[PDB]
């Protein structure tokens, strides 16, 4: 269920850092924390936003109609 | 363009009379869904 | 936030914190007995019918169904079924008195017995309001 | 220049770190509030959905659209529709964007803030172009579509303050600290065995003179010199967040001054 | 459902003025200015500035209920000083303070490179 735009707590735009985050982990073979930081996600409210996100959209898309 | 129903199995545009029962013509399957109004809904992006 | 109360950042809420979708699926079927005797799904008028709801039926199409996408509120008749009397007395379903939403989807299928029966779902976004329990 | 003094340590496209010397707490704080709330910005405040065959709800999509940050540069030359004469909206009070996307590709199709399109005549104003800070040029990911799906919609972006909806925030976080040595004794540090060893000392400790251990407490001292860092979301550039911050605060004081003069007649 | 419109926070209603100046019933030379559609961004600022005026005896503000955007400012001045003036002077002082700040930040910003 798609990466929210902006962090609930602070408002820093997070809806653009997602795919970028996944490359850092997959392709760049980085760790979560360093990858989060590499995206400019300094505060813990911004950290959780991406870290604890579960992107169910991928699963929903999978449904045939 | 101007339909009444849609089959849920094969995502197919249809439209039939209550005098002509139910089910999909060129699929079989007995489901059916009403299809969006052309009425147009406006949302506050709030 | 005293005695098991809590304060929410209204700012966080607008940003999408704790927001949810609510879905209520209403349902009905044409008759339960009679070999020629059937109820009907259609938008009913004055037709010597009289005993009816209102909440306006006026959001129903000719099939006696709201089209997906209409906003529904109050006691808006969401399904227009009619009982024949030897005069079309009501039998139409209003949207749950307390509720209001947007018609999400309408399903028109048949039974094992071969009867017209409908399932009408309504979507509502529930935003973290005042005495909401967490 | 006469009163309050600014000393910018760091500055970027969307972040400014500075010091605010010769000011009262009330002023420093009130500036931080007005920067959070009271600054007007442009945001989608009406989505008209023609087609939506995505996995996402209409309102769920509308919600995200509102959050999408878009150019608020020439926002002072756009009217609050509330005070515009048109029946509903127009070109002097609104910006009209469009979104049409169809999953045509066998792979998953991504919808970006980059895919919105202005249809309103801007009259040469720097306004409502979805702000894109993303390296790859795509904006915020709005939605995703399978090979089948289509999403056809229209957006009306309008003038508004964060104080009405968080989407209107030119905001993001504002760092704010005064007296990193608790010389003021403006907080009583909780400890187990030692306040000094247990609490980690500030980045701003370098900018001040460490207490004096066996010296009297400054009872007469008044909190002044504020260490601040203002982060922009992107709609308005950082300099403008604080410049418009100062400005709008200055404005509401002036309306209260002008308010007095109206009661003065009768 | 029973919630008010979020513009009720900054938009004045039917009739409704910003300032309602009412004479203090208790102590003399004092007054109670009710600021309509306002918070701590304005309350505290005017209050703290008023406290710098070495002719203002009393100056405090309260926000009686959080549901409402509205605040009460109490002002008591020395004999021969109208509190309406003490406020006017305070307001004026703030605009000037902010003026310098804009000019200063602006100056410094131009000297900064990034
Ligand atoms: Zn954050
Ligand atoms: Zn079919
Ligand atoms: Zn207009």
């Amino acid at each position: 269920m798609i990466v929210p735009v902006r962090c609930f707590s602070c408002g820093k735009v997070v809806g653009d850092k997602w795919e970028s985050y996944l490359n850092l982990l997959q392709e760049d073979e980085l760790d979560e924390g360093t990858a989060l930081s590499r995206l400019g996600l300094k505060r813990y409210c911004c950290r959780r936003m991406i870290l604890t996100h579960v992107d169910l959209i991928e699963k929903f898309l999978r449904y045939n109609p | 363009a101007t339909l009444k129903y849609i089959c849920a199995e094969c995502s197919s545009k249809l439209s039939l009379s209550r005098t002509d029962a139910v089910r999909c013509k060129d699929c079989g399957h007995r489901i059916l869904l009403k299809a969006r109004t052309k009425r147009l809904v406006q949302f506050e992006a709030r | 936030n005293q005695e098991d109360s809590m304060i929410m950042n209204q700012s966080s809420i607008d940003r999408g914190l704790f927001r949810s979708l609510f879905f209520r699926s209403y349902m009905d079927q044409e008759k339960k007995y009679g070999m020629s005797i059937t109820e009907t799904f259609e938008k009913p008028q004055r037709t010597n019918t009289l005993r009816m709801k209102h909440g306006t039926y006026d959001k129903l199409d000719d099939d006696g169904l709201i089209a997906p996408g209409v906003r529904v509120s109050g006691e808006d008749v969401i399904i227009g079924k009619t009982t024949p009397i030897s005069s079309k007395r009501d039998a139409s379903t209003p949207l749950r008195s307390t509720e209001n939403g947007i018609v999400d989807q309408v399903l028109v299928t048949t039974n094992q017995d071969g009867l017209k029966f409908v399932k009408v779902r309504v979507r509502t976004t529930k935003i973290p309001q005042i005495g909401d329990k967490f | 220049e006469e009163g309050p003094q600014v000393k910018i340590r760091e500055a970027s496209k969307d972040n400014v770190d500075f010091i605010l010397s010769n000011v009262d707490l009330a002023m420093a704080n009130s500036l931080r509030r007005v920067m959070i709330a009271e600054i007007p910005t442009l945001a989608i405040d009406s989505v008209e959905v023609e087609t939506n065959t995505t996995v996402l709800a209409d309102e769920f999509i509308a919600h995200r659209l509102g959050l999408i940050p878009l150019q608020s540069m020439d926002i002072e030359q756009l009217e609050y529709s509330r005070d515009c004469f048109c029946e509903d909206h127009c070109d002097k009070c609104s910006v009209v964007l469009t979104l049409q996307a169809f999953g045509e590709s066998e792979s998953t199709t991504n919808v970006y803030s980059k895919d919105l399109v202005i249809v309103s005549n801007l009259m040469g104003r720097n306004i409502g172009h979805p702000i894109i800070q993303d390296k790859e040029g795509n904006g915020v990911l709005i939605c995703k579509l399978r090979k089948g799906q289509e999403l056809k919609l229209t957006c009306v972006a309008k003038k508004g303050i964060a104080k009405e909806h968080a989407k209107w925030g030119p905001a993001a976080a504002i760092e704010f600290e005064y007296d990193p040595w608790n010389k003021l004794k403006h907080t009583d540090y909780w400890y187990e065995q030692d306040s000094a060893k247990e609490w980690p000392q500030s980045k701003n400790c370098e900018y001040e003179d460490p207490p004096n251990e066996g010296d009297p407490f400054d009872y007469k001292a008044q909190a002044d010199t504020f260490y601040m860092n203002v982060e922009s979301v992107g709609s308005i550039p950082v300099d403008q967040v604080v410049v418009r911050g100062i400005d709008t605060l200055q404005k509401k004081v002036a309306s209260i001054l002008l308010a007095l003069t109206q009661m003065d007649q009768d | 459902m029973n919630a008010p419109d979020r513009f009720e926070l900054f938009l004045l209603g039917e009739g409704e003025s910003k300032l309602k100046i009412d004479p203090d019933t208790k102590a003399p030379n004092a007054v109670v200015i009710t600021f309509e559609k306002e918070d701590h961004t304005l309350g505290n600022l005017i209050r703290a500035e008023l406290l710098n005026d070495r002719k203002v005896l009393f100056a405090a503000y309260k926000v009686e209920h959080p549901f409402f955007a509205r605040f009460k400012l109490r002002i008591q001045t020395t004999e021969g000083y109208d509190p309406k003036d003490a406020l006017k002077n305070a307001c004026n002082s703030i605009i000037n303070k902010l003026g310098a700040l804009k000019t200063n930040f602006e100056t410094e910003w131009n000297l900064q490179t990034l």
